């Protein structure tokens, strides 16, 4: 990897700067280069891949929504045959969003997912094990369609396992794995009725802990439970 | 577009 | 090139699918090669053309101001030493930069500036490369950094001279020409007594000629007159 | 920073 000369320290303090200059292609680079240094990462540098390549894969899954909607409307009914080159450039798109979705399951199955041993990081990774299965959900459409659909669930189900064994309900992890879920629920498994109730039942069993907190910590939980909130008004 | 984290 | 094999109609289409997408790096590589397919561009496709490279670089600007900045205040009196990281990495987006308007600057130079002989074309792609040699100006610090700015400065008078004898003082390349040298004088050649002069005359020739026109035309014509008024209210 | 096209 073009990465592998330089001190695991040195990328991630790129990685950070990356971050503040809105380079998250670059930001991503850096991280992976730390993750393949093989060490554990810590709280901090897990926050760190996380946000690169939410970045990057964020955008392209915007990008290839915007490509399959003139796509879809250029075969309808009444529409001008205008050639390949949509498809094409869905296509292209869609084929670098699988690299990226594939380069991050990459990371976790080699290694971190095996070395994570603490509950908090071992969730962190599992749940996005289930976010990028569920963007190559987004996209799929062959034999193995069920396959990738059923590798997202899978891997949220162990999150969710460990996370309501191991940790408060207002753990932000949990809430987030938990807001995830449902959407996956909801969007990839056509099971609205199971994202709604993991949505409510998240909210209010996160509500009924808050009194445990502290202000920054009240402050933490609660924003996600907003985007819970949220998302059952959407859907309601 | 529903929220996720 | 890797756009060697598509169509110039195909390519000139997946720019305008990009530019929806908001994939602007994509973008300039289809126009790169369209240009590279050795006919004219049309006044569409030249536009095509500037937005692409106008988005990439812009990007690769204002994430250099951010290091650049970082790097300054990391060279502050009671700064903590914090190693090489910093300079390298506004050097790595530097390069980056650079080799963008290199990019540039070579489609200017083989071949579209020798076979624009219209006008409109000509001050276009002159504009063009006094703009990118300005970018390379902004973070020059070496033998050749006044070349840099002669570059830029000869580029821009030589589509100067052009508007002033062929276009009427509405002309919206005319104005964005006159705009951005304006800006050149201001903040590269440390002549802002020029920036002003240039903007405010600019200015009023377009305002004495608005009547001329139809109502679309006065449409893109004030839109940057008010840039120019902007960039005045900034200065005075 | 200034206004440019
Ligand atoms: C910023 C935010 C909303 N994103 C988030 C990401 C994944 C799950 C839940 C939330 C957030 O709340 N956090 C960022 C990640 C750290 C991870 N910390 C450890 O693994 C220890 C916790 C807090
Ligand atoms: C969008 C805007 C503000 N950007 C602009 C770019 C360069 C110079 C002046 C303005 C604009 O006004 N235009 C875009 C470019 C076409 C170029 N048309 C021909 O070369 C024929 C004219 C209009
Ligand atoms: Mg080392
Ligand atoms: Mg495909
Ligand atoms: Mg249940
Ligand atoms: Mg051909
Ligand atoms: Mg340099
Ligand atoms: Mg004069």
């Amino acid at each position: 990897g073009a990465m592998g000369s330089m001190e695991r320290a040195s990328l991630i303090q790129k990685a950070k700067l990356a971050e503040q200059a809105e380079r998250y292609e670059d930001m991503a680079a850096f991280m992976k280069g730390a993750v393949e240094k093989g060490e554990e990462l810590s709280c901090e540098e897990r926050n760190l891949l996380s946000v690169a390549y939410k970045n990057v894969v964020g955008g392209q899954r915007a990008a290839w929504r915007v490509l399959s909607s003139i796509e879809q409307k250029s075969n309808e009914e009444g529409s001008e045959e205008k050639g390949p080159e949509v498809r094409e450039y869905r296509e292209k798109v869609e084929t670098e969003l699988q690299g990226v979705c594939d380069t991050v399951l990459g990371l976790l199955d080699s290694h971190l997912i095996k070395e994570a041993g603490d509950a908090e990081s071992r969730v962190f990774y599992l749940k996005m094990k289930g976010d990028y299965y569920r963007y190559l959900a987004e996209v799929a459409t062959g034999d193995d369609k069920k396959r990738i659909i059923d590798s997202a669930r899978s891997a949220y189900q162990e999150a969710m396992d460990i996370s309501k064994k191991e940790m408060p309900p207002t753990n932000p992890i949990r809430l987030g794995l938990a807001l995830n879920f449902s959407v996956f629920h909801y969007e990839i498994a056509n099971s609205p009725e199971e994202a709604i109730s993991l949505a409510k039942t998240t909210f209010d069993e996160a509500m009924a802990d808050l009194h445990t907190l502290s202000e920054d910590s009240y402050k933490d939980s609660t924003l996600i439970m907003q985007l819970l909130r949220d998302n059952l008004t959407l859907w309601t | 577009f529903p929220a996720t984290v």
